[PDB]
């Protein structure tokens, strides 16, 4: 070469800001069914990093992913409406929902990125998944598709961008010939600014909640009266119990779940809501008695 | 011409029910309107009309937008009752220039008045001096009101003009029934050197 | 991507020593060619087996890893040596810098005008403990 | 309202999320401002449900109080943007970014309420301070006077809280893994509670002091209301059966011991025969660490 | 590296990748070329600074200024030499993916054992500036 070759390589990733994120689970659980899809806005910053700052839905028919209620006309007439805000955005990528099982891309699904490849070069597609992404990390993955042609030229092992890694597999359906034929991996971040999560950390206003109240004094002895009595139902089978785990191996006492009524597993049960319960039943009662002196 | 953002600010009033004009002031006064917003969307492709009034506490009836349909279409139902004011109107209009798709577009401001002004000219020479410099261009079309009102509205004018006869310019319809006055001294050949 | 860390991190500890107090020498440089031959090992693992033997035959089984001088004092070309290899929290090619902490700790006897001797040294021990490589 | 139609606003975390990067939209220096947008929601009895919300463009003079706009036209298109991807999302009220309330909110009010009636403002807030949520609801009402000044289009305050979704639960689960809050169990949890109930009261408190203060001297016209209502405060404070209420609640305590006493007593065996437990096992663990 | 050693030939076995003799053909051998003689020059660099100078000043792909501050670090580096440490400031003031990375290095490596502390304040304000992963 007298001048340089073309260049991919690229440790891809996705800034998915704190806004994000929630609009594109909220949203998409909506369609459990039928998945939606949304576009994404935001900026894109040197070559190595997607930053999306934002997300709208779009509308659909009735069937599941069509592309004829993904008019033009709307996402035309959006970005305007939003550039009379203060959002000088433009599209980035598209996601969408794949509820219920893998993060993976289908053959319509593949295809209709391809749309998005023609029409820009930069496109990722992101996926969330608002069934099996409940409480903990939030399954969702990102996805660019990868000139099958050119691989079958002899750039297959020449599709190689320098991504970091941390492996996957219940894909491996269509991730054997989609990170490695279709499509590949890109990793996920975010960005958790200060003064959102001092906004999240927010869920309790107790100006008007306990230590300034307490349950009703006759609520509280019926309370303790029911518990107080499951207390000796259970203290006799305990009895029962401790002389029969005196009399046999591990093993017996191990297979032993019938009837988990019997063990200690309920004495403590009990008495840490009974207690919790009085004791600071307790000191609810001594502080207002100087704090409303 | 340019792209620009035309605001049309119509007036209500006891006065806009006046025979002195065209049947009553009030249809006539529609009337001029729909040729002032139509007359400035063929000069360009391209231009928003908007349309405030200038009332009691002045309110947008419709804010910027290229279809002189609503323009027309909001404008039949006024009623003329209040006491006007510039003050307030005026400066509504500036932030509804600011708000606008496209910041290459010029600030026009073209104003129908008719009723007596109650605001001092010390105040209004202030504004003019915030116009100029938010380089806001304001026509005044006084359709009635300037034998009923000594011209405060000429050092108005006048603050926003430096050396430019375009900048600001105060242009009057005599109080006859002079059907042919509110056709010829219309802004956009009035004023201006441009007619289309 | 800990396999990574757990082979190089041994083929640093153990450059040019053999069978002084240390016999998994042996087990572990079996292991370094155990995972280049396999098709069952994870890329990011590999790179980290490559260089757990090619650390370990550096500069022809005669440069040592050693921060500090023998003399006593910790010279800085080696400190960045060893801290911008480890290194490759976003960078790949940061692969070179072992070069300057790559010491060939070897008796240079120079003689009283600036040039070379010929003069050697009895052996106070077998050669198993002076070592070197075997080609095979 | 006198209406049970209104009464507990839940706002959705992904509001709060939207309105504090819509702070920051405009944050240019058009920043230091009031910043308005539409509230969309749906609701069924005494709730009103709050879901999503767009910034509507929105300007206002920083020293007159008649000088505001409102692209209402902006509105009547978005509005119907949004119905076209979710139906039941009306209108339900429209948010203000504090830090408190201006004389000029009631007029925008009205240009809200020309789509629904019942529309609440909910004041978010876009610094972090209060202890309390940042979340305040207020209502449009009007009434009459004892007085007999004319009737009046005044705010009235209705409870507030925030709530959530199984997505909204886990996006903000997800955000919160740094700030670990779960390390602190039951029993620590709910004096919590009640230490940082004080630290309510006691600013709360704080907050009439100053304005009794502000009243009394560096005058500020006495509105009669306010004081009438600091006197049933007064009255209503627990003192004048003194005697008998000891007695009482000395009584109250004796049984919550008495019950603390077994709880702890039962925990204490338990404990304890664990320990037997262990020291079987070492001893069965003894024979085997000898053998070959 | 495989050349550490030679010093008055190291300029001729790598001008036939180096620029000038060599075509502007992919700058990735270019920058390697610069980044290789800073490797070879490693703390001694006399007149291999100059050189290496002469290379970034008149530089304008971004491979070259990655690779060619990598050398000329390396080449001034344990030094202060204010020269370098502003033009390598000036590669940081420019806002460029992968030759802020390598100019960034290349400062620290070039006031290396020193730092005033003016460079400090200078270098993590700019810090709180810029955004990526690579030159931040």
């Amino acid at each position: 070469p007298p001048t340089d070759a073309p260049a991919v390589d690229t440790a891809e990733q996705v800034y998915i800001s704190s806004l994000a994120l929630l609009k594109m689970l909220k949203h998409g659980r909506a369609g459990v069914p039928m998945e939606v899809m949304g576009l994404m806005l935001g900026e894109f910053v040197d070559d190595y990093t997607v930053r999306v700052i934002d997300v709208f839905a779009m509308p659909q028919s009735g069937t599941g992913v069509s592309v004829e209620a993904v008019d033009p006309v709307f996402q035309a007439k959006m970005l305007d409406m939003l550039k009379q805000t203060g959002r000088p955005e433009m599209v980035v990528g598209w996601y969408h929902s794949h509820p219920g099982f893998g993060c993976w891309l289908s053959g319509v699904d593949i295809n209709t990125q391809q749309s998005f490849e023609a029409l820009s070069e930069r496109a990722v597609a992101v996926v969330v998944d608002p069934i099996q992404s409940v409480k903990g990390k939030v399954v969702i993955d990102a996805f660019r598709l990868i000139n099958a042609n050119m691989m079958v030229l002899g750039h297959e092992p020449r599709q190689t961008t320098s991504n970091l890694g941390h492996l996957n597999k219940p894909s491996i359906q269509a991730l054997i010939h989609g990170l490695n034929r279709h499509y590949y991996s890109i990793t996920i971040n975010y960005r958790k600014n200060e003064l959102e999560q001092k906004m999240l950390l927010n869920l309790h206003k107790k100006s008007w909640m306990e230590g300034l109240t307490l349950q009703d004094y006759s609520e509280h002895c019926k309370h303790n009266e029911s518990v107080v009595k499951e207390m000796l139902e259970l203290a006799k089978n305990y009895n029962k119990a401790v002389e029969e785990e005196d009399k046999m191996t591990p093993e017996q006492l191990a297979i032993k779940n019938v009837g988990k009524q019997d063990p200690k597993r309920h004495l403590e049960e009990h008495v840490d809501v009974l207690m919790t319960s009085n004791i600071v039943q307790c000191l609810a009662a001594m502080l207002d008695t100087v704090v409303f002196k | 011409m340019v792209l620009e953002s035309t605001m049309v600010c119509v007036d209500n009033s006891e006065y806009m029910r006046n025979g002195d004009f065209l049947p009553t002031r009030l249809q006539a006064q529609q009337d001029a309107v729909n040729i002032v917003c139509h007359s400035k969307t063929r000069s360009n492709p391209e231009n928003n009309v908007g349309l405030i009034t200038l009332a009691n506490d002045c309110e947008v009836l419709t804010t910027l937008t290229p279809d002189t349909g609503r323009i027309l279409s909001k404008l039949h139902t006024v009623q003329p009752k209040g006491k006007i004011t510039f003050c307030t109107g005026i400066r509504v209009a500036h932030l509804a220039l600011k708000h606008r798709q496209g910041k290459n577009h010029k600030m026009r401001i073209i104003a129908f008045v008719g009723s007596p002004v109650e605001d001092n000219e010390k105040d209004l020479v202030k504004l003019a001096k915030r116009l100029k410099k938010e380089k806001v261009n304001v026509d005044i079309i006084n359709f009635g009101e300037e034998e009923v009102n000594t011209e405060k509205l000429t050092a108005f004018v006048n603050t926003l003009n430096g050396k430019d006869g375009t900048g600001s310019h105060l242009v009057t319809v005599p109080p006859g029934p002079s059907l042919a006055d509110a056709l010829i001294s219309s802004p956009i050949l009035a004023g201006e050197g441009g007619a289309m | 991507y800990v396999r990574q860390g757990a082979l190089i991190a041994s083929a640093l500890i153990m450059i040019q020593q053999t069978e002084i107090t240390c016999p998994k020498v042996n087990q572990f440089r079996q292991l370094y060619s155990k995972v280049i031959n396999d098709k069952h090992d994870d890329v990011m693992a590999k790179f980290g087996a490559i260089l757990a033997q090619g650390i370990l035959d550096a500069g022809g089984h005669n440069v040592t890893i050693s921060l500090q001088s023998r003399t006593g004092h910790t010279h800085m070309p080696s400190v960045v040596g060893v801290l911008v290899f480890t290194q490759f929290w976003f960078w790949f090619p940061l692969s070179h810098f072992l070069s300057l902490a790559y010491t060939p700790t070897c008796v240079i006897g120079l003689n009283k005008d600036l040039k070379m001797p010929k003069v050697q040294y009895k052996s106070n021990c077998k050669p198993s403990t002076f070592a070197y490589p075997a080609p095979l | 309202m006198p209406e049970l139609a209104v009464q507990k606003v839940v706002v959705h975390p992904l509001v709060l999320l939207s309105v504090v990067d819509h702070f920051n939209r405009i944050g240019k220096v058009g920043n230091q401002k009031r910043v308005v947008g539409v509230l969309l929601g749906s609701w069924q009895k005494k709730v009103l449900d709050v879901s999503n919300s767009f910034a509507v463009p929105f300007d206002e003079d920083d020293k007159d109080d008649s000088v505001w706009f409102l692209d209402h036209d902006y509105l009547e298109n978005m509005y119907g943007m949004f119905k076209k991807v979710n139906a039941r999302e009306r209108i339900v009220g429209w948010y203000h970014t504090g830090p408190k309330l201006h004389k000029n909110d009631i007029a925008i009010n009205e240009l809200m309420k020309r789509y629904c009636p019942n529309s609440v403002l909910v004041i978010i807030d876009v610094k972090p301070k209060d202890l309390g949520l940042p979340t305040e609801a207020y209502i449009s009402v009007e009434e009459v006077h004892d007085d007999g000044t004319p009737t009046s289009k005044t705010f009235e305050h209705v409870t507030s809280e925030i709530g959530a979704e199984e997505a909204e639960e886990v996006g903000v689960e997800h955000l919160l893994r740094d700030i670990k809050d779960t390390t602190v169990g039951t029993l620590s949890q709910r004096i919590t509670n009640q230490v940082h109930g004080l630290k309510g009261l006691n600013s709360k408190l704080l907050d009439i002091r100053s304005y009794l203060e502000k009243v009394a001297t560096g005058k500020l016209p006495i509105n009669h209301q306010i004081i009438y209502q600091l006197q049933d405060v007064f009255n209503l404070l627990p003192d004048v059966s003194l005697q008998e209420f000891v007695k009482a609640f000395y009584l109250k305590t004796n049984d919550q011991m008495v019950v603390v006493y077994l709880a702890s007593l039962i925990r204490s065996v338990v404990a304890l025969h664990n320990l037997i437990n262990n020291k079987i096992a070492n001893r069965d663990a003894e024979k085997k660490e000898g053998q070959e | 590296v495989i050349h550490k050693g030679h010093e008055k030939e190291a300029l001729q076995l790598m001008a036939t990748y180096l620029p000038k003799d060599t075509s502007p053909g992919s700058a990735y051998q270019e920058g390697g070329g610069l980044y290789a003689l800073g490797l070879i020059h490693a703390n001694h660099g006399g007149d291999i600074i100059d050189y290496l100078l002469n290379q970034l000043k008149n530089a304008s792909n971004d491979i070259v200024r990655h690779g060619g501050s990598l050398g000329l670090g390396l080449a001034a580096m344990g030094t202060a030499r204010q020269d370098v440490y502003d033009l390598l400031k000036t590669n940081l003031y420019q806002d460029d993916a992968v030759t802020g990375e390598a100019a960034g290095l290349a400062l620290g490596l070039v006031m290396l054992g020193s730092k005033n502390a003016q460079a400090i304040e200078d270098m993590v304000g700019y810090a709180q500036e810029t955004q990526h992963e690579k030159i931040l």
